[PDB]
């Protein structure tokens, strides 16, 4: 190895290179490493934590009200309640979610998402809501009956306070799914009880979620 | 997987400070001190404030040149003033010779000088958020145990040279370990070293027309 | 049904006075009034007990301190009240001021045993968005389901021991997401009670 | 190993580098190494040797008198005798100690110190002195009785000529302990005997002392 | 531990002499001899006089340049005159060719020349304090067995070049062994090679107000 | 209770005349008068015997010399005297002059068998501070406890053998720290006696 | 709040209709407890 030839590619400072460098302060023994609870070692583990979806993003609504899907009594049945696309990384409701913010630090993402809803009305208040999900091909169903023939869940918030909706797949390679919530039945309450509740939507990513090609963000 | 790992998320050495050794005109100094601050740019601060406690050692690299992008044979000294030592005050300072201040002598017409800096802190980890007061209103929430020492640069020269030298300091965070993830910043950064924000809160999401509009 | 903050029961630092059940009792703080327009409240963890009882004595007279906590919120609403609270524990809760006067006043960084009402619940008074505060240990108080929430939070700090007065470890936050609405003729202010009990506490450096 | 690439970091003269260099005078066999008694191989071993503390550093006192704590007879009891901080490396009494001088060649230090006192009066002279030590948190106790409730030693210099005081811990990371000496009793002597003695304080560092991050000194 | 060791305490090669090859103006010499003296600066002398007997070998490095910090292609010769040989007297000296004087030919536009020098002394160890007289009042306490030979530097050139060349000699003490620790100096250093001090003794410690004042 | 200088008994250089108990006897030097204002005294080790007896002969007539020593100080005070001496042995004691005439006079570098009184006891006449002289082998003479002090010092020099007259190995220093005070009516000058006894001595190169 | 640091029982009469309080000791030899 005594005679050597300088092949092309010398002196280049490659920023994304894993070279070695002399320590500037040899002998210096840094502070020993004691245990600290709460270490995270993968952003995906952060993505999988359910956070709130800013679903009510509408002109005028400010403050914490932007995280509430209102559910009111005099809503004639089979009328539409709320809708939002499933695109964690397009300017919309998902910006307020942890996964929505992390995916903006990467280029490509593919996996399966889950969306948990939570009813926050009086205990005495009963009713039924229909949550449908349209795959990215089609367009938004215009009437409750048309959505009824799809991947949907009937949700009797009188019996269950919270349900969960899994999204089969959402890939970003180059036209996205939509979720709609329909008033299945009316809003029934015994006397002397509020007639306006709120549904809270929580978004997350399942275990099969993945990212690729980190890049800078757009705030 | 292995692509969104916390180590890969902080790799890829990037620019942290563009310092300039002024030696011409109305600034016949010939030296400049740049205090190390990882949280220099916002694009880096927002990534670092994702976690609360962090432990790593950096690998600094200096990409220097004149202002016309030429690189003559001028000789430079880069000195690393450790945390707790006095910093020089002019071109000829007794501090430029204290053998406890590591220094790197490299000409301009050479590959960029590269030096690693170990984990320099009394605590177990750097702490971006310090809910407390040191010195047991302009002192709250400011931890002193994050200082990483200074970097002083001077041309090894007798008199003024009349040539401004721009320097670009690049840093690579190695062996990153982090604890206690936190919500990513939502508002603008109004002031360095403080999380103050503006009275006009900006919504995290962009507002559409109706809740039934896509 | 008790959440374990980051999944680690609080433990004594292996080898300093280790107090006993005389100190490790249940301190029941005052009850705050959850009204309709109320925005929420927050308490700094070690600061909330620095002036009450034997724990206050130990904190205000020793030098180093470390302890876990078993914070416990409960709210006694009727079955016709509706609402939803979010209670979480935030390590290193650094309160920030809101410039249009550049740093928070001490009454806002260490409120005491009485708590402080949030000025900006959306942005947690710290710039970070509430919609993500769930990344911390939390529990939901939804009046139609449950009315209690217990968080066991161990000792999270960089150094082994720290001052009990200069640096507050974490902050307990409780915010109403879905506001409290109720028909006419009910107790117009649900009460919220916060019970604290130190765990595996330690001190060193008396007098 | 024949083709090679010059990675960045070439030609840099790193002063604190452990490179190799050609011998300038090969073949030259230096003088053989015979044994010499008295080899020291660690500055900490030097730090652990008790040396005198310039305790009486006061304006006017010059010469060897600056190393003597005077102890006089007409000192009414429960009056304070002497006091000094425990900070080997701040401008004060500890500058005159070996450890005090070495720690100025380093940045950080943490460990446990010991301070030995020595009475140098007539043999016939009896009495009692109270040595207290206040941890770095509190302030100096103002009265003997207040100090009596602390880490203290009652010292009957009539029976023991010298005692030793261990300091539990003194760290330098970023407010320092203090030691006070109180006249417990009066100063009792039989006739025809001097009524003014001197106490000598010797400082040192225990075996658990450590240093870090050498740097230049300030003379 | 291992950080306050006696080896680490003397490591970290530091400047020992700034010599200048004068060749312009009123000094048309073109060469300069620098006698090796470890105890050049006070900050180094005080660390060395901590021990009485010391044994080591050095690793000298020469950081040379012109006065405007440029480094043209000028050719330099560094010659090490061993202890006991005659030193040159001008640019062209028979001494510049004695093959027993090791020499290093390196241009300016090259990395700094580096050469190790072995333990060069008749005794077992260098001795900073010599309570005695050689030649069995200006001869007392001066040991001759500490001389480490000279370093002569000249530009390999025919006539004068008209360019002053400053040279910075750096030295690294390797394989340090020391004996008989001594009290660190307390007074100013009045004169080189002698421990003389001033009539005005300065207290080792700073004087406070009273013995009961903190 | 005898201090062993650096913990090495003096040993013969393994292979030069090796003298006997005729030379290895106890030379008792003169006694100096420790008064109140007295500052101290010092002796150069081999120089103190170069003109007394058979050892003086061997030193002044041979060429190479090496020997250990068992220096021994004792002071006979009464029980009503008070004071404290510091006796240490300093290798390579290089006396330095005190400029406001730049090098010490020979009477100060080799005082002889009579010793020299210190001019600057604080700075040991050598710039180094007395408060640190304890880094050398030493013993405390505190009148309330003990009145003797023995130091065994082996041969410390760079070369194996050296001249007994040109280069003095070490220097015995004895300084009063706590001055001598005594009430009226006592022997106003405590006597200090210094007994020396060479050990494992050697010479070579007679005449 | 001052009573809260004593032998006390928190009683949520919404959940429990009746609780019981034991008194440790009350002697009559010659200044009595209070609830």
């Amino acid at each position: 190895g005594f005679p050597t030839e300088l092949k092309p590619g010398t002196n280049q400072f490659l920023t994304t290179d894993d070279g070695t460098s002399p320590p500037i302060l040899p002998g210096f023994e840094p502070t020993p490493l004691i245990h600290i609870p709460g270490e995270f070692t993968s952003l995906l583990d952060l993505c999988q934590v359910e956070t709130i979806l800013e679903v009510n993003n509408t002109t005028g609504t400010t403050g914490v009200s932007r995280l509430l899907i209102p559910v009111r009594a005099q809503n004639n049945v089979d009328q539409l309640c709320a809708s939002f696309q499933v695109d964690p990384g397009r300017n919309g409701p998902w910006q307020s979610t942890m996964v929505g913010q992390i995916c903006r630090y990467y280029t490509q993402w593919s996996g399966s998402l889950k969306v948990t809803f939570m009813f926050t009305g009086s205990f005495m208040a009963t009713g039924k809501m229909l949550i449908a999900y349209t795959p990215p091909g089609s367009a938004q169903p215009t009437t409750r009956e048309a959505a009824m023939l799809g991947t949907h869940i009937v949700w009797d918030f009188g019996l269950q306070s919270s349900v969960t909706l899994v999204i089969p797949w959402i890939s970003n390679t180059h036209a996205t799914g939509i979720v709609t919530i329909w008033y299945q039945t009316n809003f029934v309450v015994p006397p002397d009880t509020p007639t306006e509740a709120n549904i809270i939507a929580l978004g997350a990513a399942q275990k099969n979620f993945t990212l690729k090609l980190c890049k800078d963000t757009d705030e | 997987v292995n692509e969104a790992s916390v180590e890969h998320f902080y790799s890829r050495a990037g620019l942290v400070g563009v310092v300039e050794v002024k030696d011409s005109g109305t600034s016949l100094d010939g030296y400049t001190v740049w205090p190390i601050d990882v949280m220099g740019f916002v694009q880096q601060r927002r990534k670092l404030e994702l976690s609360t406690y962090m432990r790593f050692d950096a690998e600094f690299t200096f990409v220097s040149n004149l202002n016309n992008s030429t690189t003559p044979g001028m000789l430079l000294q880069y000195m690393y003033v450790p945390p707790g030592a006095p910093k020089p005050d002019s071109r000829k300072s007794y501090q430029w010779q204290t053998a406890t201040n590591p220094s790197v002598f490299a000409k301009l017409s050479d590959p960029p000088p590269q030096v690693s800096v170990p984990f320099m802190s009394p605590a177990t980890a750097y702490q971006w958020f310090y809910d407390g007061y040191p010195t047991f209103n302009l002192q709250y929430g400011q931890c002193p145990n994050n200082m990483m020492g200074h970097f002083a640069i001077r041309t090894v020269s007798e008199s003024t040279t009349g040539k401004n030298i721009h320097v670009r300091v690049y840093m690579r965070i190695k062996h990153v370990r982090a604890w206690v993830p936190r919500p990513l910043r939502s508002q603008a950064y109004m002031v360095k070293n403080y999380p103050t924000y503006s009275q006009t809160i900006t919504n995290t999401a962009t507002d559409r027309a109706s809740i039934t509009t896509t | 049904n008790i959440v374990l903050s980051y999944g680690e029961w609080p433990e004594y630092c292996p080898s300093p006075t280790r107090p006993d059940v005389s100190v490790n009792r249940f301190y029941t703080l005052s009850t705050k009034s959850w009204k309709t327009e109320s925005t929420g409240w927050y308490w700094k963890f070690p600061d909330v007990l620095n002036d009450t009882g034997v724990f206050g004595q130990n904190a205000q007279f020793h030098y180093l301190y470390r302890s876990g906590f078993c914070m416990h919120v409960q709210c006694n609403a009727s079955k016709f009240h509706q609402g939803a609270l979010l209670v979480a524990a935030i390590p290193e809760f650094v309160i920030a001021a809101s410039s249009p006067g550049l740093y928070p006043d001490f009454a806002h960084t260490n409120p005491g045993k009485d708590g402080q009402e949030f000025r900006d619940p959306y942005v947690l008074d710290a710039g970070i968005p509430l919609s993500q505060a769930l990344i911390f240990p939390h529990q939901w108080i939804n009046l139609r389901t449950n009315n209690c929430a217990t968080i066991i939070m161990p000792y999270i700090n960089a150094l082994p021991f720290d001052s009990a007065l200069n640096h507050s470890n974490f902050g307990l936050v409780v915010i109403p997401i879905s506001p409290l609405k109720y028909c006419n003729g009910a107790t117009t202010e649900v009460p919220i009670t916060l019970t604290i009990a130190p765990l595996n506490s330690e001190f060193s450096g008396l007098r």
